[PDB]
RNA sequence: AUAGGUUUGGUCCUAGCCUUUCUAUUAGCUCUUAGUAAGAUUACACAUGCAAGCAUCCCCGUUCCAGUGAGUUCACCCUCUAAAUCA
């Protein structure tokens, strides 16, 4: 299918069943389908801890590095795994994010402390 | 200056090699299978030397001994530290690089954790992750049961010694903490039920004669080899130790009495050989035996 | 029965057992042979055995018989640079002729190895898909992984259905 | 999804979207950080565009590539 | 500097060809002139409002 | 009923009923499904017991209550399994029903598990060609100097607070749209006491 | 394998470009606003509320 | 297909039909729970609501996604070369 523009991206194609999400990594048209056709299968991210604890991400790093320079762009979810396993640096909105939840998390104690202490 | 020989050295590979004998009954032992109708060809006498020549040939492929591995060292290293991201994930992220033409022990596995550490994944977790996205038949990513003390103890009361070794070498890597452990303790059990035939003729005799000549307790395989009339093998395995331990009492021995032949049992079991009196007595039955079948 | 004399000829086995991968650049190959004479014997037997084998494995060569025409038989290849390389054939067997060919415009054991090998890179163990294209088509498959909700149900705080119930 | 033919919904006639709260401190902030973030990744894409060009042409007209096409003609002549 | 992997990547790939150096891989920023958001675009390349009036 | 050989599954294949009812054939020699036409429905079906009611023909399993499907009985076990192949025979090859043939499917995987059963296990080939670990993957990686020192590895991690003067920028730029500034964030996770 | 023509869809495909030529609007109709309620007649689409200003 | 029933007073041959197996819809009768998957007969007509916005104005997007199976060798390979991504 011939589409007007677009341009390829290395995006997230969401698997699996109800409740049960698992990602397949793929760089895929810009306007096709979510889960529809796809380029090349560059990696999977499954988002549920194992019975290891482990959340497993797979990168085909070879081929990554083939498509972004090949002029792929880049979701978000994929450009903040990326910065997770360093292979980019972090990703501006998770060091912002982390230090909202600080900031949140330090507030929290305050009330929980004035409580204990003023009663 | 004087290096001692290693496992793969050519000279200690011929004398494990010969020690382990080829018998072609027991290495193309009939598989319990799914079966196909057998085929049959019309051979000379001629052709049917060069077909049993191909399967020695054959045979001592399926022979080839695995390498001996010193057991690896734990994998502790720090990429970074992003002290930022601590708190705001609760469990870790392993990351595996799935690059096809990459020996798997070149590949980059690395995790990150809650804390914000990424470090590289451990020998456990680097064996683990191989297995899930290049999955090798007969591998498990969850250990079998049957490696546990009580499990391998009933393999062994079957003597299904073999069985055990063939399920170690798939489950586990050959520098792995849990094939060295498993292998040791197979050959432990052999040596103290006298059942060191289960292991001729396949590819973990040479290593079970590695532990024993590194481990001086080689009087157990001395006295069956003498047993079956095997001395060429004995012999073999007393000059053996000789060139591990050079500085021992029996090699010096040797050396002083220029001990050729059945000369080396003797002064190696008098000297070093623990049970140095069974040895003889053994020994001594063989040796009159012989001399009667001369006559 | 099959019909036909040697109905062996017909059968994927046997076509699949020709040796003869030709280069890329031959194009055209012109088969020159004798329906009668001794001297023609091979050729008679390698246009009767061996084309079907050689177009089997070269099916965008163009492969035309004549019977008849000269004394002699003979085969001529035309390659794609406009270079035609005549091999005479009489007196030779069939095995011959074959051997023959493979030699001087046959691809090589090793060439053939290699374009196997890119091949199977084609296929990722890692992939996950439907069957026809990867090994296992979700995660769900790998043990220890969170099993698959079909077969085995998911708790209920994993649950959309009673995740925004404990909430509200 | 809607196309442009379709109709806008009344409910939406009067909608106006009001923009965010400005955190002035975290505004500069974050700014910064895309700047850098996006100077690091643009070098990173730049790398990759090079290897990907350079494999290309040795493929093409490298070293290894022409010997290999001499020494299939010499075998062929 | 690199980030963590891509560094730990490269470093290996030299000791693997055999090149003994201690130097560290940095990416050269130098040619990536990085431009404010609010630079003049080409209006030359915009495109224009259609015609259907309201 | 009640067996008594539950605890021991085991001794009842060695008694004297056993081979008295059996002998040397496997339980299930006798046993023939009733069914239409020749070629056989390709399930059997799905229990033999139903609310605790034993149906008309029951199968060799449920048919006597003293066979217990168990991964030690391991005799009852092999009779279930090809001695040339290993492979266990599908359920309408005995007549099991499907209950059964889950129960002893399960057993006899668990009896292989154990050691109890022996079954063909295949000689592989190593995983890796070679068996070095030298490469820096599995080595250690020389620290970056960040990493020594223990600072962020990009200098654009950590809060830096912004002038005064491009502070006031952006309250010019957002006037009556503003939040309360926020000061350098905390150096650590808080966490609730 | 012969396409059979679509006249039409040319025709109207060239008339389509032709008029977008001569009935063009002009930048005096495309960008004008009503100053009190802050929209362009042309489209009758508001302006973001961050221009308003 | 491992086949079976059926021509005749009977036998053999040939032959069609049908039976036994496995799926999908609909009908009758009947029906406890949980998880998951799937889900108008009709390119016939459609009440009502919603499905495309974003944004310091310009632009961009609404040409996508989603739907249907009416029509029907426009889909694949090669050659060549637009538009598009790689600031
Ligand atoms: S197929 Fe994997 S979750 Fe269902
Ligand atoms: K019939
Ligand atoms: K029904
Ligand atoms: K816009
Ligand atoms: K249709
Ligand atoms: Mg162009
Ligand atoms: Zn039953």
């Amino acid at each position: 299918k011939a589409y007007r523009g677009g341009h390829l991206t290395i995006r997230l194609a969401l698997g699996g069943c109800t409740n049960r999400p698992f990602y397949r990594i793929v760089a895929a048209h810009n306007k096709c389908p979510r889960d529809g056709r796809f380029v090349e299968q560059l990696g999977s991210y499954d988002p549920l801890p194992n019975s290891h604890g482990e959340k497993l991400v797979a990168l085909n790093l070879d081929r990554i590095r083939h498509w972004i320079g090949c002029g792929a762009h880049l979701s978000k979810p994929m450009e903040k795994l990326l910065g997770l396993a360093g292979f980019f640096p972090l990703h501006p909105m998770m060091i912002t994010n982390a230090e909202r939840l600080r900031r949140k998390r330090a507030r929290e104690v305050l009330l929980a402390s004035q409580k204990t202490d003023a009663e | 200056e004087t290096k001692k020989p290693t496992f793969m050295d050519e000279e200690v590979q011929s004398i494990l090699t010969k020690m382990t004998g080829l018998n072609l009954q027991k290495t193309f032992k009939p598989a319990i299978q799914e079966l196909k109708p057998p085929t049959y060809k019309l051979m000379t006498q001629a052709q049917l030397e060069e077909a049993t020549r191909q399967a020695v040939e054959a045979a001592k492929v399926r022979l080839k001994m695995p390498p001996v591995l010193e057991e690896r060292v734990p994998i502790n290293d720090v990429l970074a530290e992003d002290k930022i991201l601590e708190g705001t994930e609760t469990t870790k992220y392993v990351f595996t690089d799935i690059s096809y033409s990459i020996p798997h022990r070149e590949r980059f596995i690395v995790v990150r954790e809650p804390s914000g550490t990424l470090r590289k994944a451990s020998w456990e977790e680097r064996d683990r992750m191989i297995q899930v996205y290049f999955p090798k038949e007969g591998r498990k990513i969850l250990t079998p049961i049957i490696f546990k003390e009580e499990n391998l103890r009933t393999m062994y009361s079957q003597d299904r010694h073999v069985d055990v070794l063939n399920l170690c070498f798939a489950q586990f890597e050959p520098d792995s903490t849990e094939y060295i452990k498993v292998h040791h303790k197979t050959y432990e059990d052999i040596d103290k039920r006298g059942k060191y035939d289960l292991l001729r003729s396949t590819r973990y005799f040479g290593g079970m004669v590695w532990y024993f000549v590194n481990n001086k307790k080689i009087d157990g395989l001395l006295i069956d080899q003498i047993q079956r009339d095997l001395i060429d093998d004995a012999t073999n395995l007393v000059q053996l130790y000789h060139v591990l331990h050079p500085d021992g009492q029996s090699a010096q021995g040797a050396k002083d009495q220029a001990a050729e032949g059945i000369n080396l049992i003797k002064v190696f079991a008098k000297t070093e050989a623990q049970k140095g009196a069974y040895i003889e007595l053994t020994l001594q039955t063989y040796q009159e035996a012989l001399s009667r079948h001369s006559a | 029965p099959m019909k036909g004399r040697f109905p062996i000829r017909r059968t994927l086995q046997y076509l699949s057992q020709g040796n003869v991968v030709f280069k890329d650049s031959v194009k055209v190959m012109t088969v020159n042979y004798n329906t009668h004479g001794e001297l023609g014997e091979g050729a008679r037997k390698f246009v009767f055995f061996n084309i079907p084998q050689i177009q089997y494995k070269n099916p965008w060569v163009q492969i035309m018989m004549f019977k008849n025409m000269t004394p002699s038989p003979f085969l001529r290849f035309y390659l794609d640079s406009g270079e035609q390389v005549l091999v005479d054939v009489e007196t030779k067997s069939n095995k011959e002729i074959m051997e023959h060919i493979r030699k001087i415009l046959g691809k090589n054991e090793e060439t053939l190895r290699e374009e196997e090998e890119e091949k199977k890179q084609l296929s990722h163990p890692a992939n996950f898909g439907p069957r026809k294209y990867c090994l296992r088509e979700c995660i769900c498959e790998v043990e220890g992984q969170v099993p698959c909700p079909s077969l085995v149900p998911l708790p209920k705080e994993m649950r959309g259905k009673y995740k925004a119930a404990l909430k509200a | 999804r809607k196309t442009r033919h379709d109709p806008l919904a009344k409910s939406k006639i009067e909608r106006v979207n009001m923009p965010p709260a400005v955190d002035p401190a975290e505004f500069f902030v974050l700014m910064e950080r895309y700047q850098h973030y996006r100077q690091t990744v643009r070098a990173l894409r730049m790398e990759f565009v090079s290897e990907v060009q350079r494999k290309v042409h040795e493929a093409r007209a490298g070293v290894l590539a022409e010997r290999k096409a001499l020494k299939d003609a010499a075998e062929h002549r | 500097p690199y980030p963590p992997l891509l560094r730990a990547m490269i470093i290996a790939e030299r000791q693997k060809n055999g090149d003994t150096s201690t130097e560290e891989p940095m990416l050269n920023v130098q040619r990536i002139r990085m431009e404010p958001w609010d630079y003049p675009a080409k209006q030359e390349d915009k495109g224009r409002a259609k015609g259907t009036p309201v | 009923p009640i067996s008594p050989y539950k605890d021991e599954p085991w001794k009842y294949l060695e008694s004297e009923e056993y081979q008295e009812r059996y002998g040397s054939r496997p339980v299930w020699a006798d046993y023939r499904r009733n069914h239409k036409g020749g070629v056989p429905p390709q399930r059997t079906r799905k229990t033999c017991i139903r609310r605790n009611k034993v149906v008309g023909n029951p199968c060799p399993i449920c048919r006597d209550h003293k066979l217990h499907v168990d991964f030690r009985n391991v005799k009852l076990l092999e009779q279930f399994v090809c001695a040339h192949t290993g492979i266990i025979f599908y359920a309408p090859y005995t007549g099991v029903c499907v209950k059964q043939h889950k129960r002893l499917t399960q057993a006899i995987q668990k009896a292989r598990d154990h050691g109890l059963l022996i079954y063909h296990i295949p000689q592989v080939e190593p995983r890796d060609l070679d068996f070095s670990t030298s490469h820096g993957a599995v080595s250690a990686t020389p620290p970056a100097p960040t990493l020594v020192s223990g600072d962020p590895w990009y200098p654009w991690y950590n809060w830096k607070q912004p002038p005064e003067r491009e502070l006031s920028r952006l309250r010019r730029l957002y006037q009556g749209h503003l939040q309360e500034e926020s000061g350098p964030p905390p150096e650590s996770m808080p966490k609730m006491p | 394998k012969k396409v059979r023509p679509r006249l039409i869809a040319e025709l109207a495909r060239r008339v389509r470009a032709l008029r977008e030529q001569l009935n063009r609007p002009r930048d005096s109709q495309l960008y004008a606003v009503d100053y009190e309620t802050l929209t362009r007649p042309f489209s009758g689409r508001r302006l973001p509320v961050r221009a308003w200003a």
